[PDB]
Formats: structure tokens, C-alpha cells, sequence
């Protein structure tokens, strides 16, 4: 599955929206970042309706003042400001016959053990193991002349070591020159009775 | 051994076709989404 | 549960949607108002949705 | 400009305000505004 | 008084967890809303 860079429609946000947004991101409250993805089956008239599968990731805003500063700088529409999130998205994913995706963990053993071993020795907590090998995504605002026209781009960095012959290379675009976001999936239909 | 054959007849696990919409979102909680794309297709010749 | 008085979006209505809201206000005809609320569950593996 | 178009709501309480039967809304931090408030009483001891 | 103990045991009213998202809308029907608005948040503790 290959998604294109940019986005598909203009950020449909109003000023009071966004006021709130930086506004909680001066204080020390808990702000989260958030990733979705979908797959949609067909129609299936056998028991009807499209069969929905959903899966949904909240990455913590780390407390630091500098971090929090920088994403309210990106937030306000400043020229230079990556917003990163680590650990967002899996390379890797699976799809079953009913309810919610499913990670791939015995290729997560094979990635972060073999290669270079990244980190995994600082007692960390079941809750970010699992998540250990995903890909980070940095997001830039282009804008536009105006402020009607605002628009985001995502890119991706593989975990650990690059060029790792374990990743699937990506396209590169036939009218933008960016690279295609990029996701395997391993979809299950022998379904039960 | 009758109701054990027409069991093992009735079983019969069947399939599912596969997807052809598939939806990313990326955005802070509580807000409108910052991105957001779409990536459908049924012959699974495209790049998408 | 608090909402914030201002509208998280701006209105994304056309000229054409907008001059027929009007034009249906100036007849005698019936027309509505609408509030809708809604409350979502987390996923609850065991039946699923 | 048209193209910026938002609506702000209010509310008003029925009958007598300052009743002691309503709990006191916010104030917003960043405009100055109230709060629209509802109290929910969910249910959860479900069945089987 | 076997078939009795274990409806009793089976039974096992549960439980569910709380609602994270809650939405509001208000419109003239027929027509694209005139506000819409959003609540989240899963530690409850923000104000909204």
C-alpha cells in the first residue's frame, strides 16, 4: 500500500481551534499525538455491510519545554520546523478476518536483536517493547500564498540501520519527485464457520 | 457415523476477498486531523 | 463533559445551499432546527466496534 | 473575508438561574468564554 | 441442584469501560452544520 506524501485536502482548521491547540501546549498538561489506519473490505452480500478494520496509535509529547516550544512554533506556521513523532507507524502489518489490526511480532524479535541492537536496555515498560521497531514520521507545513491554502507533508525514517535488506524499497513519484509512504500487509481470508 | 459426516461437510471454511479502500490519519488528539489519505483501486495494477 | 463555545471548523456551505435556506425560510413551509449528541465506547475486544 | 465563517453558541438555564441545582461552568483560558456543560450518568454493569 | 449452580456461576453480569469521545452538532436540517465540536481525552483529567 503506497500513500502519496502530501495531503489530500486543505487543514480545515478555525483561529479558536488552534489558539486552544498552542494554549495547552504552554501549560504541563498531557498532549498526545495520534496515527489511524483503516482497510475496508467489500460488500460481502452473504451477511452484508463492509467488513472495517481499525487500529490506532498515542504516541506521549515529551514534558521538555525546548520540544514542546518547537512543535508550538510548527503549530504557528513558522518556515523551518519538523514536527517528529517516534515510533508512529509499523512497516509491517496484519489484517484479519474480523476486528482490530494485529502487530507482526516474531519479524519485531528478528529487527531489534539482529542488525545493530538499538537501546532496549534502559528497563523499558511493556507499553513501548511492542513498539520498539517502528518508523518515525516528521511532518512539515508548506502553507501557500495564503493562509486558506495550508497543506502537510509526511515522510518516514526506517528504525536501526538503513539499507537493511530487510526493508522493501520505495517509488518515488511521477509528478513531485517524494517518496511513497509505504505499508505491507499480510491479509487473512480462510475465515471460520 | 452420519452425524460425524455431515459435520465435517457442514463445516466447510470459506473466503473473504481482499481490501480495496485503505485510510491513514495522522492528528493530535482532540482536533481536525493534520493529514489524511486515501489509496483505492480493485484491479491491484496501480502503484497506489 | 465541556465543549468550547466557538466551532472547531469553519462553515463549509455554497452560495446555492445558503440562497435555498433562504429562499425556503421566506415561503410558509415547515422547517427545523437539529442538535445531535454523541458519546463513543472504546473498542471492547470481546465483541468488537 | 467569507471564507472565515464560525458560529459561537450560548446557553441559558431555565426557570431561575443560580438555582444550586446547576454546577458552575468554566471560563476558558485563551477567550474569556463559558463552557457548554452536560452531566452524563453512564451505565456499565452490563448484561449477559 | 447442579444446573442451578452453574447458571448462577454463568450468568457473570460484566462490565465496560467509559466513553472517551463525545460529539456535538447543531444544524437546520437538510444543510451542512452551523457548529460542530469535540471532546477527548481517556486520563480525565482536562477540563474538557
Amino acid at each position: 500500500v503506497r500513500f502519496r506524501p502530501e495531503s489530500e485536502i486543505y487543514w480545515p482548521i478555525s483561529q479558536d481551534s488552534r489558539n486552544a491547540m498552542i494554549d495547552k501546549l504552554s501549560r504541563n498538561t498531557s498532549v498526545n499525538f495520534e496515527v489511524s489506519l483503516e482497510f475496508t473490505r467489500p460488500y460481502d452480500p452473504n451477511e452484508n455491510a463492509a467488513l472495517k478494520h481499525s487500529k490506532s496509535w498515542l504516541v506521549p509529547i515529551s514534558l521538555d519545554m525546548t520540544i514542546r516550544a518547537k512543535i508550538q512554533s510548527a503549530l504557528r506556521g513558522d518556515p523551518g520546523h519538523p514536527i517528529l513523532i517516534p515510533q508512529s507507524i509499523p512497516a509491517f502489518i496484519q489484517v484479519p478476518n474480523q476486528g482490530e489490526l494485529t502487530l507482526p511480532t516474531s519479524i519485531g524479535n528478528t529487527i531489534i536483536n539482529d542488525g545493530n541492537p538499538r537501546i532496549n536496555t534502559t528497563g523499558m515498560e511493556k507499553s513501548d517493547e511492542a513498539r520498539a521497531w517502528f518508523d518515525s514520521l516528521t511532518l512539515n507545513l508548506e502553507q501557500g500564498k495564503s493562509q486558506n491554502e495550508k497543506m502537510w507533508i509526511a515522510t518516514s525514517e526506517h528504525p536501526g540501520d538503513q539499507n537493511a535488506k530487510l526493508w522493501i524499497k520505495t517509488a518515488n513519484t511521477t509528478y513531485s519527485g517524494r517518496p511513497y509512504l509505504q505499508v505491507v500487509g499480510f491479509i487473512d481470508r480462510a475465515f471460520p464457520s | 457415523f452420519s452425524p460425524l459426516l455431515l459435520w465435517s461437510l457442514l463445516n466447510q471454511i470459506g473466503t473473504i476477498s481482499m481490501p480495496e479502500k485503505v485510510t491513514l490519519r495522522i492528528s493530535i488528539e482532540g482536533y481536525p486531523p493534520l493529514y489524511e489519505m486515501e489509496a483505492q483501486g480493485s484491479n491491484h495494477d496501480n502503484a497506489e
